[PDB]
């Protein structure tokens, strides 16, 4: 897939696509690739899909605990630290290519984390198979200290370039804008750039156009009185 | 009532099993430690219960590390086991950090250990007070460890039957040198106040042992006192008490 | 946990053994008589109260093999554990060694369960006495053993354990020979019946008879079959 | 039943009472006496039969050809320590290609007993050992208490009426140290030492059991009509 | 060693497991807390007591969160509850966030917590905890529920109940005020009025802890823009707000 | 090789309007020998139906696994498990095995009786919740199915339009699969009653 | 010490009898009554609560009745709290049988297992037994309907009708005098209610103090349908039998 | 009975064994006082050196758990070092797995649970020490949390400990009633040290020395200790007010 995360002075924006491929077969037209370790700490996942989903389930529970214990907002780097250790002892047999984003009262943050347990910082990061195509477009328009609106756009356009030069990126572009000291704004289907073209005729048939062998009824609605 | 375990507690705020263990060392040998500027000088009274014994063969001075002297009084088998554990601790530190353990670090660890056996009815406390010290890059240190798990900094310390006799002289010795004093001179001192604490052990006879760790003579290693230096000290103490 | 429940008593005894044997007195009562061609284990069934089904009341005689049975006297809760454990050992012999089990094998096995919990601390032994009876395959000699919760076993040729074993024993002294068992199966069955009617009582309600004959012949006889024998016994 | 039914509870007298009781096993028990010069060590043990149709019981255990132990107290307690010392001595030969030293084997033993008296449900061992051996340092003769503490002597005793034997050894103390190179003399003097421990328990030629170790002599146990060379 | 694996719960010679009866006494030595179940919410309330006048009741938590939609409150011993709330959270996570994924039904979770109470009356080296918990919650399956967990290790659903030293008086109070249909607001008034009679100090809104498992509130989740997903139905009322409520009794 | 593609098996499922449908082939073979023409891959717990594809033994071992768990849910809450919570359960239970992992693809299809809605989801070897409101396929001829399904499908079908569709898709894929063929069965799932209909299909 | 704080609770007495078990039976007589009757068309389980309070909700209380599996349910008499653990063990044992043999567990097996756990507590560990008595309604294919009662010692005994909990004497005799072997579910439904009204710990038996449940073979094909009645249907049947 | 010897309830629901743990912290005759300044938290505490032969520099009741969190202990010294160690391990633990230094609030809660666990066993002796944790956090601001043997803890505006601590408490309460805020205003932490000393002298009725006090100061992102010389500087400033 493609995941972009752009850090800037006032917050951070994480955007992703909704096309789920297994192999060159497209598993899903629509699927939410934005996941929740925590209610302020969102990520999206690329590479193999089951491994990303599993590890954010596993670390979501541990962070959720921690957030209850402190009774206040969970720090981003707590999630970072725990993922890293977990992945490191498998030595990267668990493929999680996550872009981990989040805000907290020690600033804006943006991290990436690899299967092996590598972590990077940046004021912008991109992961997945379409990372490369995204890169290029970002680096021309990017500036220090972007506006939130500007940042929105630039993110969505970068994923768009993923759709056009990468085959793991497609259907919808969702964005989540996380700003310091407010609520995270989940802008689902921010840009819908592709519709299934219209067909030219409807595919109905009358009944029994498929042959049927026999039939029976089968009840699950309950159990039975008399 | 409140005298059948070490995890009862009395309304008085007192644990008697633990307090009672200090009395074990009170029927032990007299042992002293002089905190110097360059090091420490330990001395221990060895009671002679017959003349079949072989003097300076019955060790109470065991070295822990290559630089920490340990000498103990009270129930002897117990104290040998306490030192047994502490040698393992020395090797572990050396293995991980590749340097000999510090003097304060060793004191810390033994305190934890003696704590553990007064917190469960499934292990028995110790019956010893140990006196240990040495030289590290933070300076010379001296510590005394109770069977309660208590230690402090010590200008001078003692324990045994004649701990009173010893400590009274150490007060006067800080009057003689309010700037502390040299390890080399403290050897002669060390003998002096065991002879003074043998006036509580004056229906028995004794063998004097002395050990030192000082930075100005032995290069900061813990060694024994023996030979010519030893007999000078023995002669000194004799003439004074005579 | 290792704080003992087995602690030496000042009489060269153990508290838990003495108590186990008390529990055998207080409990059910089993009589075992061996013929020249059979074993009969009869045991008290507990159904004295009215309106009970006796197919779902505890089995007081349980077959471990096709020709070895296990009967008991004492508690009714402690005993089920031993039944289950005996079955496993029987199947184990048959898996790894071969050869349908011998009675003796199982006699020693049950006694070897009693020894563990006595000698160990933190556990107490079963208060169960057992009649182990049956045949060795390829031999036509019937074998009657008793084991008791001490962990001892002894062979007998008639035996009783449980409540009022003194009474049952004295009846069998005049009407049983140690050196000449019964030569007929029906007479062995009728002799076990006559003993149970002393203590237990109240018809054939609480009477059981299991018969094992060689060729691997196990039959259980329901109570109504036992009625018929009882009337002949009274007439006689 | 406060401090005498537990093996974990002190005692404002700074004791464990169990250890004193374990030391009363030595009063009821057998007697053995050790003495050494600087070149040989010797144990003289009083063997004791169960009745007169019984062979007399061996009281000396060979631990190696440079080491031996002898009991005076309970035999089943001695069975643990004999195994342990052999294990550590063979371990020293395997690992360090060394004899094991006398002082050091006593130290290992001491701290072993200690952590079984520490553990609740345990027991202090009630057998007292004399551990003799010949190593580089010469001869050594250790006294091992039920406490576990080890003491170094030129001559020592334990068992019933050991007190008189130490009187005897203190008097001949300067005699048998200044005899060297003759193990014979020491054995004769040891017989005299354990005769200060009789109660009509007589010393015969099948009551007396001798064991020596030398620099040139293996650990050897003399028994039979071969202890009648020193009677 | 380890020779404490004999249960410290036993029966009395007159029947009745004696240890859990003593543990139930400690609740009558405890603080008063109550729960009133409405038909569109649940309210739970407790009083804050401290051993100092310099103590902070702003870092003192007697009403604690288990999962967004479920809250708990005790009466009894403080220390006991402090460890026990952590174990409640832990089993809920290991058995329904790593296995079933979502936040559990109220009914489920209540059963699970009662098992831990049970397992402190089975084993040695442990005697049971001496608090009673009210676990208020809402699931979309069995609706609103209010449950009470015993120091015996049982649970009971209630219509309204109290625990603490003033429990007996409080259920008598609730008899006449209670009705099968309630609003959430009216519930707040009833709850605090009953607890004013079970406090013998002064009754402030700074020293009274109020929480509702009433209306959802999305902005306490941490994000907005998907309304199919909400935030906590639990909502703790700040102090100034509770003061407004004292006037509304 | 790979254990999934020994016996084969396909499962097809399609959403409708206030209904779902799940269907499978009956063929279960070992490798090139066809073993049985009488076996179903569809099971049900409550009213949620689980079709499973891939390796034979793991089809049956998971059938039993989920039967333990769904019994627990029921006896507790006194009712049938919801399709969404069954999804979560399936995911985690696949991940339990990582060494010698599962070599299947389960498919969850039911109707949410809480909002009236169709719910389906898909899984592969270890998990990955596959969210759709279109169709989910799985198994060895998943490609054949994916193509066929897309073309015939139109958003929002009535239960009988839906029968027509899913059947056609299944037939032609199953006869263009070598490891499928032998018969087929279609459950059309309404929320009050379910009709199970066998298809007459070439014997191949 | 550690042997200093144990007086030995789980040894035999000098009559061969476990202290803790004997105390347990008394504590179960404190707890409410539960009666089981077996009809030749079913089994009726009927239980009266041990708690009824000022504002106790008993309209949804499923605190005595538990389905162990879809053919075996229990009625509980004793500590509700104590009972919990064994209730869920039983669920696990039942599902295990289905998982590995593809068949529903017999009543015999399931009860015998739970009895073993009880026996196990006084056998090892120093642990006390749960003070519980269960009445099992179960169907199998080998003895048909089976009725069982189990006690805290770990022993099972069959019955045709049996009572546990408070006032077992009175209840048992009345059941013997009135029960016939040709009764139906209808007859047994009425007989249980009459027996519970002679043993009610208040002075009246009320619908919200009743938990009532059946296992009936009137469900088609001879299948057994377990029904735990709603609070309005219990009130419904209680006015029919003419108590209220 | 024997519900007073192990930690099992009485017919009152009371654990007497636990109550005794509080009764032992008066036996060392150590008082402490801790107040929140304006940008600091100061704790001043007694230091008993009854002899010469005790070296005063070593006699410490102040253990640094974190870089930022100090701990001052009132009660028996074995249990103090034991409690310090557990707490140090746990602080490090959380830094490793959560990527920041452990909150003071969460550390207090942690020790409370462990205390409860020591009263949950029936052969474990409660750790009788009363612990004061002082910090300046970046989320909770200046903080004092005092945990106790039972495993109860609560936050604190200020706190005192010792056998004579009622008097100290009286003083502090009255001050915050005149000022009407929960922390002392000044603006040099040095003068908050001086103020704290004045209240202590009033409370215990004794003027202290530079070796009767030992002083710990937490400012932002740090904890350190004042040496005995720095303390003498403060006692001159008493004159200067």
């Amino acid at each position: 897939t493609t995941i972009v995360g752009v850090k800037f002075n006032n917050g951070v924006v994480i955007a992703a696509d909704t096309r789920s491929t297994q192999g060159p077969i497209v598993a899903d037209k629509n699927c939410a690739k934005l996941h929740r370790i925590s209610p302020k700490i969102w990520c999206a996942g690329a590479g193999t899909a089951a491994d990303t989903e599993a590890v954010t389930q596993l670390i979501g529970s541990n962070i959720e605990l921690h957030s209850l214990y402190t009774s206040r907002e969970p720090r981003v780097v707590s999630a970072l630290q725990m993922l890293k250790q977990h992945l490191f002892k498998y030595q990267g047999h668990i493929g999680a290519y996550l872009i981990v984003a989040g805000v907290d009262p020690t600033g804006s943050h943006l991290f990436s984390i690899h299967a092996h347990g590598s972590t990077d910082v940046g004021y912008y990061l991109s992961l997945g198979s379409g990372s490369l195509a995204a890169m290029a477009v970002l680096e021309s328009h990017w500036k220090q200290d972007l506006t939130k609106e500007e940042a929105i756009k630039l993110a969505s356009d970068a994923i768009q370039a993923g759709i056009w030069n990468d085959l793991g990126s497609g259907s919808n572009v969702d964005v989540c804008v996380m700003e310091i000291g407010k609520d995270a704004e989940y802008l689902r289907n921010y840009l819908t750039p592709n519709v299934r073209e219209e067909k030219q005729k409807s595919y109905k048939f009358p009944r029994g156009t498929t042959a049927v062998l026999k039939e029976s009824i089968v009840n699950i609605c309950d159990i039975q009185e008399e | 009532g409140y005298d059948l375990s070490n995890s009862v507690f009395s309304p008085d705020g007192r644990n008697f099993q633990v307090e009672y263990a200090v009395k074990a060392v009170e029927n032990g040998t007299t042992s002293i430690g002089i905190k110097c500027n360059d090091g420490v000088v330990f001395a221990v009274e060895k009671l002679i219960t017959s003349k079949l014994l072989v003097p300076q063969k019955n060790v109470k001075i065991q070295v822990v590390d290559r630089h920490i002297g340990c000498v103990y009084s009270g129930l002897i088998p117990d104290g040998r086991h306490l030192v047994n554990r502490g040698r393992e601790e020395a090797a572990s530190f050396k293995k991980l950090y590749k340097t000999p353990i510090p003097i304060p670090a060793f004191a810390d660890r033994l305190g934890q250990y003696v704590q553990a056996h007064t917190l469960y009815n499934s292990v028995r406390p110790f019956g010893v007070s140990t006196i240990f010290g040495g030289v590290d890059k933070n300076g010379a240190h001296l510590y005394m460890l109770e069977p309660s798990g208590s230690y402090w900094g010590y200008k001078g310390a003692a324990t045994g039957k004649g701990r009173q006799s010893a400590k009274a002289e150490l007060e006067k010795l800080v009057d003689h040198h309010p700037e502390g004093l040299s390890a080399r001179e403290a050897v002669k001192q060390a003998a002096k106040i065991i002879y003074l604490a043998h006036e509580d052990n004056k229906e028995k006879d004794f063998e004097l042992e002395i050990s030192w760790c000082s930075l100005s003579e032995t290069n900061g290693l813990h060694k024994f006192v023996k030979g010519d230096l030893l007999q000078e000290a023995i002669d000194f103490a004799q003439k004074e008490i005579n | 946990y290792d704080r003992a429940l087995s602690i030496f008593s000042p009489d060269g005894h153990i508290f838990q053994v003495e108590y186990a044997l008390e529990a055998v007195k207080r409990g059910t009562c089993a009589v075992g008589v061996k013929g020249k061609n059979c074993v009969v284990l009869g045991c008290e069934r507990r159904s004295t109260l009215k309106l009970q089904d006796t197919r779902i009341t505890p089995s007081k005689v349980s077959k471990i093999d096709s020709h070895v049975v296990l009967s008991f006297s004492g508690l009714n809760a402690d005993s089920r554990i031993l039944i289950e454990k005996a079955r496993v050992e029987a199947q184990s012999h048959r898996l790894t060694l071969e050869d349908p089990v011998t009675v003796e094998y199982l006699t020693r096995y049950v006694a070897g369960v009693q020894q563990r919990y006595t000698q160990s601390g933190g556990v107490r032994p079963f208060g169960v006495s057992t009649l182990i009876a049956g045949f060795d395959p390829r031999d036509d000699e019937p074998k009657l053993y008793q084991t008791e919760p001490s962990g001892i076993y002894s062979s007998w040729s008639a035996q009783t354990i449980g409540r009022n074993s003194k009474t049952v024993r004295e009846f069998l002294e005049k009407n049983y020979d140690r050196k000449e068992p019964p030569a007929t199966v029906e007479e062995c069955v009728k002799l076990t019946v006559r003993s149970l009617l002393e203590v237990v009582q109240t018809g054939a309600k609480n009477i059981e008879i299991t018969v094992v004959k060689p060729d691997s012949d196990i039959v259980a006889l329901s109570s109504e079959e036992i009625n018929q024998y009882v009337t002949q016994i009274e007439q006689e | 039943n406060n401090y005498d039914g537990d093996t974990v509870t002190f005692s404002p007298t700074g004791r464990l009472f169990q250890v004193e009781y374990a030391l009363e096993a030595i009063k009821q028990g057998s007697v053995t006496v050790g003495l050494r010069s600087n070149t040989h060590a010797v144990l003289v043990a009083l063997k004791r039969n169960a009745d007169e149709l019984s062979s007399y019981q061996k009281k000396i255990i060979k631990c190696d050809e440079h080491m031996g132990l002898s009991l005076a107290g309970l035999a089943p307690d001695a069975r643990v320590l004999s195994n342990y010392l052999r294990q550590q001595c063979n371990y020293s030969s395997l690992v360090f290609n060394r004899k094991l030293a006398v002082e050091r084997a006593g130290h290992l033993l001491c701290d072993k007993a200690q952590k079984n008296t520490q553990s609740y449900g345990g027991r202090p061992y009630g057998v007292g050992l004399l551990i003799i051996g010949y190593d580089k340092s010469g001869a050594h003769l250790l006294e091992f208490q039920p406490s576990g503490n080890v003491t170094e002597l030129y001559g020592t005793a334990i068992g019933a009426r050991s007190q008189g034997a130490k009187t005897y050894l203190e008097r001949t103390l300067d005699t048998f140290i200044k005899i060297d190179g003759n193990p014979d003399e020491l054995i004769k003097a040891g017989v005299e030492a354990i005769s200060q421990s009789l109660r009509d328990e007589s010393l015969t030629v099948d009551n007396l059991s001798i064991a020596i170790v030398g620099k040139d002599t293996p650990f050897t146990i003399y028994d039979g009509e071969a202890v009648a060379k020193y009677i | 060693t380890d020779r404490y694996s004999f249960s410290l719960t036993t029966f009395s010679p007159s029947g009745k497991l004696g240890q859990i009866d003593y543990a139930l006494t400690a609740v009558k030595q405890g603080v008063t807390s109550l729960g009133i179940k409405a038909t569109n919410g649940v309210v739970i309330a407790t009083e804050k007591k401290s051993s100092s006048p310099l103590a902070m009741s702003e870092t003192l938590s007697k009403v604690s969160l288990l999962t967004p939609d479920i809250g708990a409150v005790y009466s009894g011993m403080g220390p006991d509850y402090r460890v026990l709330v952590d174990k409640s959270r832990k089993v809920a996570h290991t058995s329904y966030k790593r296995i079933y994924g979502e936040y559990p039904p109220t009914k489920l979770l209540v059963s699970e917590v009662a098992k831990i109470m049970q397992e402190a009356t089975q084993s040695g080296g442990v005697r049971p905890f001496g608090v009673s918990l009210l676990i208020a919650g809402h699931d979309e399956f069995n609706g609103f529920s209010l449950y009470q967990v015993d120091p015996s290790g049982s649970y009971f659903p209630w219509k309204a109940t109290a625990i603490g030293k003033g429990s007996v008086a409080a259920k008598t109070f609730l008899e006449k005020r209670w009705n099968d249909e309630l609003e959430l607001e009216d519930a707040i008034h009833i709850a605090l009025l009953t607890l004013k009679e079970s406090v013998e100090g002064e009754f402030n809104g700074d020293t009274i802890e109020l929480a509702i498992i009433g209306d959802e509130n999305p902005d306490l989740l941490g994000y907005t823009g998907i309304p199919t997903d909400k935030g906590p139905r639990f909502r703790k009322l700040t102090s100034q707000e509770i003061n407004d409520r004292l006037e509304a009794l | 090789s790979d254990p999934s593609s020994i016996n084969g098996g396909i499962v097809v499922a399609m959403t409708g309007k206030d209904c779902v449908a799940i269907a499978c082939d009956l063929r279960l073979g070992s490798q090139s020998l066809g073993v049985s023409n009488k076996f179903e891959k569809i099971f049900h717990y409550g009213h949620v139906f689980l079709g499973i594809t891939g390796l034979a033994t793991d089809v049956t071992t998971l059938n039993e696994m989920f039967r333990y768990k769904t019994n627990l849910y029921k006896l507790k809450e006194e009712r049938a498990i919801e399709p969404e919570t069954f999804t979560q359960l399936v995911s985690s239970s696949l991940y339990e095995r990582r060494f010698g992992p599962y070599f299947v693809g389960p498919v969850v299809a039911g109707i949410n009786s809480k909002s009236g809605k169709p719910f389906i989801a898909g899984f592969d070897l270890i998990g990955c919740i596959d969210e759709a409101k279109d169709f989910i396929v799985s198994g060895t001829a998943s490609d054949q199915l994916f193509g066929m399904c897309e073309s015939l499908y139109e958003p929002n079908l009535e239960p009988e339009d839906l029968f027509e569709t899913i059947s056609q898709a299944l037939l032609n894929a199953a006869d263009r699969d070598a490891l499928s063929g032998w018969g087929a069965v279609v459950y059309i799932i309404k929320k009050d009653e379910v009709v199970k209909r066998y298809l007459k299909m070439r014997q191949d | 010490g550690s042997r200093r704080y144990d007086s030995r609770t789980t040894i035999f007495s000098p009559e061969g009898r476990l202290y803790q078990v004997e105390y347990a039976l008394e504590s179960i007589s404190h707890a409410g009554t539960a009666i089981g009757i077996m009809a030749s068309d079913g089994i009726v389980l009927a239980a009266e609560r041990k708690v009824t309070s000022t504002l106790l909700e008993q309209d949804t209380s499923t605190e005595k009745l538990y389905k162990l599996n879809d053919k075996i349910a229990v009625a509980v008499a004793g500590l509700t709290a104590d009972a919990e653990i064994l209730i869920n063990t039983a669920r696990i044992h039942a599902q295990n049988y289905l998982k590995t043999y593809n068949e529903d567990i017999p009543v015999e097996i399931l009860v015998r297992r739970l009895s073993d756990i009880k026996q196990g507590y006084t056998q090892h560990g120093g642990l006390r037994p749960f003070g519980v008595s269960f009445i099992y309604a179960g169907y199998d294919d080998r003895y048909g309907y089976q009725l069982y009662t189990s006690n805290p010692s770990g022993n099972y005994t069959g019955w045709k009708a049996i009572s546990v909990g408070a006032n077992t004497s009175a209840a048992q005799t009345l059941l013997q005098m009135d029960y016939k072997d040709d009764m139906k579910v209808d007859d047994a439904i009425e007989l249980a209610l009459k027996t519970l009204s002679k043993t009610t710990d208040s002075s009246a038996l009320t619908y919200d103090r009743l938990e009532f449940a059946t296992i009936r073979k009137g469900a088609n094909d001879g299948e057994v349908y377990q029904k735990i009645f709603k609070p309005q249907e219990i009130k419904d049947i209680l006015v029919k039998t003419g108590i209220t | 009975g024997y519900d007073r010897h192990i930690t099992i309830f009485s017919p009152e629901g009371r654990l007497y064994q636990v109550e005794y743990a509080f009764k032992a912290t008066n036996q060392t005759n150590i008082n402490s006082l801790a107040v929140r300044g304006k940008d600091c938290t100061v704790v001043i505490s007694q230091k008993k050196v009854p002899d010469k032969l005790l070296d005063p520099t070593t006699v410490s009741y102040i253990f640094c758990i974190s870089r930022t969190i100090g701990m001052v202990v009132n009660g028996p010294i074995p249990d103090a070092r034991n409690a310090a160690l557990r707490a140090k391990a746990e602080a490090a633990e959380f830094r490793y797995k959560y990527g920041y230094d452990m909150p003071c609030d969460v550390l207090a809660k942690r020790m409370a649970n462990l205390s409860q666990i020591y009263t949950q066993r029936a052969y474990m002796r409660p750790l009788g020490v009363i612990l004061t944790f002082v910090s300046v956090d970046e989320e909770l601001g200046p903080s004092i949390y005092k945990t106790d043997p039972a495993g109860y803890y609560v936050g604190y505006k200020a706190t005192a400990t010792g056998p004579k601590q009622q008097e100290i408490t009286t003083n502090l309460e009255n001050h915050f009633k005149k000022s009407k805020i929960d922390h002392i205003n000044e603006e040099s932490w040095e003068k908050v040290v001086e103020f704290a000393i004045t209240h202590m002298i009033d409370a215990l009725g004794t003027e202290f020395s530079k070796n009767d006090l030992e002083v710990g100061v937490a400012t932002k992102d740090k904890f350190f200790t004042l040496s005995a010389e720095n303390i003498e500087e403060r006692l001159v400033a008493i004159a200067e007010q």
